[PDB]
């Protein structure tokens, strides 16, 4: 047995969130929904279609019908954002399954600019015959950067390695990108620049030997 | 008051052994089966195997089918998971959870969930970390700590005295393997000469502490 | 209907190393006993066979056959109350809410199956002290570096022709069938059930389907342990013939398969058992399941 999941679901604040659960006659057995915020275990949200265990709140209602199985939030607040998984006993290899999972992304938050920080090379680090530049990228809404290396005016291929953006503490989101570098590069050019795009903005910061 | 904890994960080569263990608690843990569920990083559940309260039946999924075996203890309440011939998709969180009810055979949801243990099989060697200062020009100061092997790291700014303005940034995967990560703390200038600032990196794996001064930058 | 038997129950020591079962021996390890009475039997220098047997053997067979007896009374006890929680038309002639006496079944079982274990305490005890004179009664064996496996192997082929009469297949075939059948009917009484009219026959059906989930995981157990000391002593049947070892290898042969022995009496005295219980149990379901489509015309759940 297979289970059907769209990977993406948005929604605005307030309104309400339906995430859906696909499969052959899955009104015949029972769905479970479980939520996954990052950095966290599951936490059971919904079972046996539409019950809903103590302490969720009852925004939180399911429905199992025929060929689909939706799990709905009502008035979606922003913490309600995480992976969204379903889960049906598998009658015909008699143990259970989940589906591929769902993120849901509450939008409409307001929108943050991100601060940048750029650091050289370390002074130790020369000494050993590397140099590394350290772009760090902070406080941003929503996580969408793209980051651009400069060899004085040139752009900078090689040599760059940039993080996936993660959310932060604060619900915005945080990522950093490294240029590596000889220490015969870096003495040699006028200046470095780390260049962050965000929403079509963008930052920019320099540092120069 | 229901708890169940996750052990034992951690570096294996691939071709290895390792041995998971989740410790119940708070609960007559004889009368329910159990399950275990990995998830890869950045990808979904994935069941596993179950064992009956009495282990008299187990499944197990083809991916593990004749690799992995599922035990239990009903005297110390402890549920085994023994991983043979580790492969390099084997690499995940792995998961212990429990059926709502009692003899349901893991037909039934899973309503208390343990926080995981990270498996990682490779065959890269433990490495220990370089850590180098980045000297400030608010100020932002902070230590590079650079080309580590496996997760995870911890930075603290002297001795855990100093803990508010610390950002830590998640670690990069390079192209070789290796990860590297940088701890930022944001100070008000006003300290630059008078306030010392030294971050501590300790990686558990490589049995490494190391420790930076992060002073300004002079002629 | 009503269970009129309920010999399903069984219950184990905090350290899970002894099960007691309601049948007799109601502990494996006396048939343990049994077969160095047997293994005894074709070694001819041991003339103790009558102080094992009757001394000790009997007398703790005896023993733990009175202590079972003391629980007759918190036996009953706890059928009374099952046959008034799986059955509407009996609840319905008492007064109580179906959560007290759900309570009171849960506390009058935990009450049974624990006098089982605390009456049987000193029994216990008197099995490790049975163990250790079984050792001592075959040091007295004749031999010593060189001890003939002969009757070890004797033993072993006897034992795999008491194996072809036991039906582990139709066994196997059985549990699945019926373990099948729980889960979806557990699983639909699930979706079927709702709280607007009387939740009575849904109540007594999922109490049922309780005690079905824990025979057959009882059940899965006993066919397990039959299944594993039947290919263990097979496997001896094709592992390594030594004609002779010296006499503590000898030891650890006899209490290898006797273990292995005893483990499948005493399965096949509680797979028999289990085999009927599930069965009245799944009829009573569907007794209960009649009684909750019987008036369509009416309601269901």
């Amino acid at each position: 047995y297979e289970l059907t999941q769209a990977p993406s679901v948005s929604v605005a604040p307030g309104q309400t969130a339906r995430i859906t659960c696909g499969g052959d006659n899955i009104g015949r057995t029972s769905v479970h929904w479980y939520q996954q915020k990052p950095g966290q275990a599951p936490v059971l949200v919904i079972f046996y279609d539409n019950d809903r265990p103590s302490g969720i709140p009852e925004r939180f209602s399911g429905s199992n019908s025929g060929n689909m199985a939706t799990l709905s939030i009502s008035r979606v607040e922003v913490g309600d954002e995480a992976d969204y998984y379903c889960q049906v006993w598998d009658s015909n290899n008699d143990h259970p399954v989940f589906g591929g999972g769902t993120k849901l992304t509450v939008v409409g938050q307001p929108k943050a600019a991100p601060s940048v920080t750029l650091f050289p090379p370390s002074s130790e680090e020369l000494q050993a015959n590397k140099a590394t530049l350290v772009c760090l990228i902070s406080d941003f809404y929503p996580g969408a950067v793209t980051v651009a290396w400069k060899a004085d005016s040139s752009p900078v291929k090689a040599g760059v390695e940039t993080t996936t953006p993660s959310k932060q503490s604060n619900n915005k989101y945080a990522a950093s990108s490294y240029l590596s570098l000889t220490p015969e590069q870096w003495k040699s050019h006028r200046s470095y620049s780390c260049q962050v795009t965000h929403e079509g903005s963008t930052v920019e910061k320099t540092v120069a030997p | 008051e229901v708890q169940l904890l996750e052990s034992g994960g951690g570096l294996v080569r691939p071709g290895g052994s390792q041995r998971l263990s989740c410790a119940a608690s708070g609960f007559t843990f004889t009368p329910y089966a159990m399950t275990w569920v990995r998830q890869a990083p950045g990808k979904g559940l994935e069941w596993l195997s179950t064992i009956s309260g009495s282990g008299g039946s187990t499944s197990y999924a083809d991916s593990v089918k004749g690799r992995f075996t599922i035990s239990r203890d009903n005297s110390k309440n402890i549920l085994y998971l023994q991983m043979d011939s580790l492969r390099a998709e084997d690499t995940a969180l792995y998961y212990c959870t429990k059926d709502k009810d009692e003899y349901t055979f893991g037909h039934n949801a899973f309503d208390v969930w343990g926080r995981g243990t990270m498996v990682t099989v490779s065959s890269a060697s433990t490495k220990g970390p370089s850590v180098f200062p980045l000297a400030p020009s608010t100020a932002a100061l902070g230590c590079l700590v650079k080309d580590y092997f496996p997760e995870p790291v911890t930075v603290s700014w002297n001795s855990g005295a100093l803990t508010s303005g610390v950002h830590t940034f998640p670690a990069v995967l390079q192209s070789s393997g290796l990860y590297s990560l940088s701890s930022v703390v944001t100070v008000p200038s006003s300290s630059l000469g008078t306030q010392t600032y030294i971050c501590n990196v300790n990686h558990k794996p490589s049995n490494t502490k190391v420790d930076k001064k992060v002073e300004p930058k002079s002629c | 209907n009503t269970t009129d038997n309920i010999d399903y129950f069984d219950i184990s020591d905090e350290s899970n190393y002894y099960l007691i079962s309601q049948l007799r021996p109601h502990f494996s390890n006396i048939y343990f006993f049994d077969e160095f009475k047997r293994y005894a039997s074709y070694h001819t220098e041991i003339k103790r066979y009558e102080d094992i047997h009757k001394t000790k053997v009997n007398s703790l067979l005896n023993e733990a056959s009175r202590a079972i007896g003391i629980c007759n009374r918190a036996k009953n006890t706890v059928k009374g109350l099952i046959n008034i929680l799986e059955n509407p038309q009996k609840f319905k002639t008492q007064r109580e809410s179906y959560d007290v006496k759900l309570r009171q079944y849960e506390e009058k079982k935990e009450a049974f199956r624990g006098c089982l274990l605390n009456k049987n305490r000193k029994n216990l005890d008197q099995i490790k002290k049975i163990n250790n004179e079984i050792r001592d009664l075959l040091e007295k064996l004749k031999c010593s570096q060189d001890c003939q496996t002969n009757v070890y192997f004797d033993m072993i082929k006897i034992y795999l022709v008491d194996f072809k009469k036991m039906p582990y297949e139709n066994y196997d075939t059985f549990i699945k069938q019926y373990k099948n059948s729980y889960l979806s009917g557990v699983d639909m009484i699930r979706k079927i059930e709702k709280q607007i009219d009387n939740p009575v026959t849904i109540n007594a059906i999922k109490f049922t389907q309780k005690e079905m989930g824990y025979i057959i995981d009882r059940f899965e157990y006993h066919l397990q342990k039959v299944k594993h000391s039947i290919d263990q002593v097979t496997a001896l049947s094709d592992g390594v013939k030594p004609k002779q070892v010296t006499k503590n290898r000898l030891k650890e042969y006899y209490f290898n398969i006797g273990n292995y022995y005893s483990i499948f009496k005493f399965g096949k005295d509680s797979l028999n058992m289990l085999n009927k219980a599930l069965i009245h149990k799944e009829k009573i379901v569907h007794n209960l399941l009649g009684e909750l489509f019987g008036h369509l015309e009416e309601r269901i759940s």
